[PDB]
């Protein structure tokens, strides 16, 4: 305590509100996203933001505004200005440009944005827990796609096995 | 009985995260109770990894000064030695 | 453990 | 001066073969300070690789626990999570199962030529006028335009001109 920021993953317009812990993939799954069909064409959203937080997975990153982040407290808030800043240094390199230049940047964009999902999905259960939880759920010691070992994590067994079943029938299978 | 052979290794771990419950076959039985630990937990202790004599490997365990002593297994000369750094 | 489940 | 950002590798490697004269660049240039090591046989030293906040992964270099502290550096509060985190693995190694070690390997291979794309000039985007030579604005391969970093021409053109040769399209 407190929290804070380590990378921006991405930049969105999206429902007032629309932010926060409600806005994880777990969270989003189990109930649904809070910016849940959102048209440019509800009253304008606001600027959002997609942040990965020190210390914890990217299953675990938030949407959040230039507000809440200063609600909250975060540290990293000279990773706002950075960001910003170098997002319109993009824009401004980029008014004219090819087609081509235009097209390459919306793959070599796609590219990225699908590979960062990868981070958020566990392709190797590694070790649990000799403690469990009250429902008695051990919790996780996760290898996610696309990211080395000195990236895996404890992850709530909880959590995990709504979405991950098969890693874990697959590890204890292994034995 | 039991003999320290050779103290493989060291680290901080969670207190309790010893003796029998530390073995590999253990901790993938049932888990590894050092199972988050980290340096804002108080049992933060001083484990020693210790191959034990007339065993292999695979047996080695995490214990702890206290530990050894009160099992009263000989070798602790060893231990003397490898406190150093 | 931890997870942001409010 | 310097902050840490995300150590990327560590080695057991020569002595002094660290830091400046370890960068793609330098090697490049003059050779690698690390080449002969243990052809048997001297003296190692654990060394990290090290990716700096502001520079490109082009900068990474190679550096020393110590090096780092008799240089200042910030974000050294990571060192110590990383060298829990590596031999809490070197460990886990001895008694994983094949099954366990190769997946290991596999991926470890992955990650490890993704972190070398990094390295290497996608497409140079724009251009300076403070000027032989010009900065360029590049497009690193496996990257974000987030991450987009201007970069002292001569330099790039040393690697890199086929892509600026390409840029000068209008």
């Amino acid at each position: 305590e407190f929290e804070t920021i380590e990378r921006f993953m991405d930049c969105r317009i999206g429902r007032k509100g629309a932010t926060g812990a409600t806005t994880t993939i777990y969270a989003v799954e189990a109930d649904g996203d809070p910016n849940a069909g959102f048209e440019k064409n509800k009253e304008p959203g606001e600027i959002q933001y997609l942040i990965k937080w020190k210390g914890w997975s990217h299953i675990h990153n938030t949407w959040e505004t230039e507000e809440t982040l200063k609600q909250q407290n975060v540290r990293g808030m000279k990773k706002l200005d950075n960001y910003k800043k170098k997002d319109q240094e993009t824009k401004r390199w980029l008014k004219n440009a090819s087609p081509e230049d235009v097209e390459y940047y919306n793959c070599q964009q796609e590219l990225t944005d699908d590979l960062h999902k990868q981070y958020q999905i566990v392709g190797r259960i590694i070790a649990h827990s000799n403690q469990k939880s009250a429902a008695g759920y051990p919790d996780y010691y996760c290898k996610w796609q696309g990211l080395p070992y000195s990236e895996c994590s404890w992850e709530d067994g909880a959590l995990i096995s709504k979405k991950f079943q098969a890693c874990i029938d697959e590890y204890f299978s292994r034995k | 009985f039991e003999t320290i052979e050779r103290f493989m290794d060291c680290r901080i771990g969670r207190k309790g995260a010893t003796g029998a419950t530390t073995t590999i076959y253990a901790v993938e039985a049932d888990g590894d109770p050092n199972a988050g630990f980290e340096k804002n937990k108080e049992p933060g202790e001083i484990q020693y990894l210790i191959k034990w004599k007339g065993w292999s490997h695979i047996h080695n365990t995490w214990e702890t000064e206290e530990t050894l002593k009160q099992q009263n297994v000989r070798g602790m000369k060893k231990l003397d030695n490898y406190k150093k750094k | 453990a931890r997870t942001k489940q409010t």
